[PDB]
Order: structure tokens, then sequence, then C-alpha cells
């Protein structure tokens, strides 16, 4: 009924980065050169709450920057969908100024009031590393069926305060946030062509290609018809296995965990932004975004001009 | 959104709390886990509709309880899929959303994806949450299972509470327990300030909101015991008995109205009901 336009996207990373030899990893045993090559991480960022960095403060900065750059009035936002892998949130801005560590509420209701989204329906979803894809699909359905004209999507990862820095797992994940705006695009070329999810903790390289294959099949396209690919960033060898599994060449996707780490639900949107800002992805390109939760999801997008801010 | 069948399973133990927001509500005991009640509630709904777990296209969960969900010391949608055998089902969670809002969003997504058998579940096992002893607010425990068929024509509205329009109702929050030292400690605390006019304000919101829709029979939630017989209320789980009473009356359409204590609003969604 309506076409879905991915209008703008932005990210906000922590100001402080940590090297693989940073003293914070002094208690981590059995680290090796092969370990860093295996996971492909060289440096990572952790929020510093003492300086005001948390899952909320940086989303406000990114959301306010995106709305200002995209010339979007706050009252014109019809829906706000937020995701956060951490069950703990820590800041509610001026809405609930006295509330600190909390299990509930989540972010959407508080964030909409902080930004003045007086007409926006708030929603908080959880699908782990696939949360960004889930939120884009929810937004797409609302826009497709004429139930919304502007949808603001948020993913915010503040996991560093839960990491056990006596374990090697603490060297893999990092903090970050991403904000994106989807709008009705009947007159423009951008639209969501198709999406797919498949089921079969799970490292099997084939499960993501299966989802990608179904999405292309639903859209009536093949891998050759796709211009660029955007994957989740669990490890270089998995991303490569996904690419080869679907026929994508090394020149048709990026590996971005090197400077950010594995940002769970933010790695995908961050990778999409990087490809756009670096000229890798350009107007008119048809791209595939794929990742895994236990679920696996893929989406085929016909992109127009996307505002990176 | 068509309601194919409804399953419900509540603990038999009721716990009474005094205060303006108090009442007598079901409460899980000891080391009871949510899945012990959610699973039979789901199986009940699947049997009524004659739907196999392999036929479930989507599972969406709603649960505030931070623990006592499954044996493994976590969202509810995935462990349910494992025990059901819904190997073809997709899973995600909508956290602190109301049921009405979740049914609207799911109805939009699922109809747009072409799914035919969607499972929306609501559950609580709040042993890990300290009640608000000042106001008497507590969550009702139990499990609700809604087996749905999406249509995309469900209407939705979000309305304010009643009472003085200049009055700012103080919302529910669940602060984290900052001193968790040993096994058995709560993970959080229920915080909903004592507001004696709030239970009536919510019911006044229901009435005002229903004006935004055609004149439909209701299935509504009751989170507070004030003015209720014996002070007993089942929170969102009140919907079960009302939905089955609507099926006996051969009703084809209904309005489901939820109360969201986090946003301090009421939310309604229109639904169809199978015979």
């Amino acid at each position: 009924m309506h076409k879905v336009k991915l209008a703008a996207i932005t990210c906000e990373l922590p100001a402080r980065s940590y090297e693989n030899d940073d003293p914070v990893f002094a208690a981590v045993p059995d680290l090796s050169e092969s370990w860093w090559q295996f996971w492909g991480v060289n440096r990572r960022g952790y929020f510093d709450p003492r300086n005001g960095e948390n899952e909320f403060s940086l989303v406000v900065r990114a959301a306010e920057r995106l709305l200002r750059s995209s010339d979007t009035a706050p009252d014109s936002v019809d829906m706000l969908i937020c995701s956060a892998s951490s069950p703990i949130m820590t800041d509610a801005g001026d809405v609930l100024p006295d509330l600190r560590g909390r299990l509930y509420p989540r972010m959407a209701n508080v964030l909409s009031k902080q930004l003045g989204l007086s007409r926006a329906l708030p929603l908080d979803s959880q699908m782990e590393s696939a949360s960004f894809l889930l939120n884009l699909r929810l937004a797409a359905s609302m826009i497709r069926q004429g139930k919304a004209e502007k949808v603001l999507v948020v993913c915010s990862e503040y996991i560093s305060n839960l990491l056990d820095f006596t374990s090697r797992t603490s060297t893999l994940f990092a903090d970050g946030c991403a904000v994106a705006l989807l709008t009705r695009g009947d007159d423009d070329s951008c639209d969501l062509l198709a999406s797919a999810e498949h089921s079969d903790a799970s490292f099997v390289p084939t499960n993501v290609p299966i989802a990608m294959r179904r999405a292309l099949e639903k859209a009536g396209l093949g891998s050759d018809d796709i211009d660029y690919f955007v994957f989740h960033q669990p490890a270089p060898f998995l991303v490569k296995a996904w690419a080869e599994g679907i026929g994508a060449r090394p020149e048709q996707y990026q590996l971005t965990m090197g400077d950010t780490g594995v940002m769970i639900s933010v790695s995908i949107p961050y990778t999409l932004m990087t490809g756009l800002r670096e000229g890798k992805i350009r107007p008119g390109d048809r791209i595939v975004m794929a990742g895994a939760a236990w679920g696996f999801a893929a989406q085929v997008w016909q992109l127009g001009e996307v505002l990176v801010c | 959104m068509l309601i194919q069948a409804v399953g419900v399973n509540l603990p038999p133990s009721y716990v009474c709390l005094e205060g303006p927001l108090g009442g007598e509500r079901p409460r899980a005991q000891g080391d009871e886990m949510l899945m012990q009640r959610l699973l039979p509630a789901v199986r009940e709904a699947l049997d009524e509709a004659a739907v196999k777990p392999e036929e479930i296209d989507l599972i969406v969960g709603l649960a505030l309880s931070p623990d006592h969900l499954i044996e493994n010391r976590p969202k509810i949608g995935h462990p349910l899929q494992k025990v059901l055998g819904a190997n073809r089902a997709h899973v995600f969670d909508l956290t602190d959303s109301s049921l009405a809002r979740a049914l609207y969003v799911v109805d939009t997504l699922a109809s747009d994806q072409g799914y035919r058998n969607v499972l929306v579940v609501r559950g609580e096992s709040s042993q890990g949450l300290e009640v608000d002893s000042e106001s008497g607010f507590a969550l009702a425990d139990g499990a609700l299972a809604l087996l749905c068929r999406p249509t995309g024509k469900a209407a939705f509205r979000r309305g304010a509470l009643g009472g003085d329009p200049a009055q700012e109702w103080l919302p529910l929050s669940i602060p984290l327990n900052t001193d968790i030292r040993q096994v058995g400690d709560v993970k959080g605390h229920l915080n909903l300030p004592a507001q004696p006019g709030l239970p009536e304000a919510v019911r006044a919101g229901f009435t005002r909101l229903a004006g935004d829709f055609p004149q439909l029979n209701w299935v509504r939630e009751e989170w507070f015991g004030q003015g209720r017989p014996d002070g007993r209320c089942l929170g969102p789980f009140e919907l079960a008995s009302q939905l089955r009473a609507a099926q006996r009356d051969r009703l084809d359409e209904l309005l489901l109205i939820s109360f969201d204590p986090f946003g301090m609003v009421v939310e309604g969604v229109t639904l169809e009901l199978a015979g």
C-alpha cells in the first residue's frame, strides 16, 4: 500500500577506547595473538557513566542530532521503537530525574517525553543482535499499512557494566547506540523489497544464508542483483562464511568489529552507516542486511538517498 | 486480529495487601517457575484451536518478572519455543508493553508478513520483586496465552486517565536492588506511589477511550482491588474469564482495554472472536 523509506541514520560511540593490551584486561587469562585474529577486535569503547555516558544520554544526543539534521518536527513522529540488550537501564533524563538503576520502565516512554515526541506511540522490543532488523520490520509494516508516516528506531547497548573482566568474553563486546528514521516514501525510489527469517549458541554458517536466500526468493532476485551486503559482526570468519554462503564477494561488505567491538544490536546499524558515509553504499543500491538473534533474519532493501548525520 | 483460543493458568494462592492500591492477587510461592503455568496455558489454547506447535509462525512474550521464569538462573518467548517444539516459530519480546498495544503491533507485523498462527503470551512470577508496601501495589501472577490470527484491521487508541486533568499521576517504576548479596534476594522493587484516586481514574479512562471506537462489548484489565468484590483482582489475567464469557455469548467482535502503569495511560484494541 505504501513504500518504506530509510531516510536517515546516525550512531554515537563512547568517547574512550580501549586497546587489547589495556590494563582493564590484566585479569583475563589465556589471551593470545590468535585470539585477537580469531575475533577480529583491535579496540573497543566502554561508556563512562562518571562523565554522563550511558544508554540514555547518548541516545538523546543522537536522536536530537538526527531530528535537527533531517528537519523533522518532534510532533511529526508517529512511533518510537527502542531496543536495549541489557535488562538494566540507568538514566531517565529530566523525565524521572531521581531514578537510577532500574529494571523497568524501558526507554521508549521516557525517551519520547525527553525529545518531545508528543504524538509518538512508544514501543520497546527485544530480539538480541537482531533487534535493529526487528525494529525496521515493525516500522515497515506500520508504514506499509498506512498506520504511521514517521517512525524513529533506536538501539542502545550499555553492556560494559555487566562484563566479567576476569573472563575472555569481556574482550569481545562493547557499548554503542544507533538511531534511524523511517518515513513514507511513495514518491521516492526507496522501499523494503522483502525480508525473511529462518530457524534450525548457534554458529552454523548456513542458517543466515538460508534466510538471505528466502528473502531474495520472496523478492524475486538473486545475489548478483544485490549491490552491497551488511552483516552482523560476530567474527571475521563467520561473516566471510555468510558472504560465501550467499555468493557475496569480499568487495561487497565490510568488517567493522575492529574499532568498535561486537556491539550486539548496534553492529548492524553501525556497519550500514559506515558503508554509507564511506561511499561503499550509494543512492539506488539494493542491499541485504542479515544477522542472527535463536533466530536468523535477512532483509532486502532498495535504498535511495540516506542522510548520514 | 482474530482470537482463536485463550489459555490461562493462575496460582491458587492469593495474597492480600492493604493500601490505596492494594487488593487480593494471585502470587507464586516458593521456587515455582513461570513456565510451570505458561506451558499448560499454551497447550490449553492450542488444543481448543486444534493447532500443532509446529504450525506456530510467531511467538511474542510479555513478562516483567526478572527471574523465576525458567529453571536456568531471561525473556519468556524463547524457552517456551524450546519446550513447545515450535521449531518453525519466530520469537521476540515486547518488554513493558501493554497487551492491547502488543496485539496491535503484532497484528500489523504478522498480517504484513502473512503469518496465520501467532501466539501472544503474558506471564508473571514475581518472587524476585518486592511489592510496594506503602501503596499496596503488587503484580498479579499467572500466565495468559492468546492464539491469534492476524488480519491487519485492528484499530488502536491511546488515552489519558480520568480524574483532575491537571493532576500528574506518578507512574510505576521498578528500581534495581543495589544490594544483591546472596541467593534469594529480590532483583528489584515495585514503586507505585500511593494514589487513592488512581483505580477509579483508570476505569474512567477506559470509559472515555471506548468513545473513540464503535460501541463494542469489553474485555478489560483490573489491576487494583479497590471497589472490587473481596478486593480481589487479577491484573491483565482478568481478560481470560471475560474472553471465554464472550465466546459463550457468540460474540464476533470485542474491544480489549489495557492499563499501562509505566506510561499511566489506557490503551484499547479492537478484535474479532472465534466461536
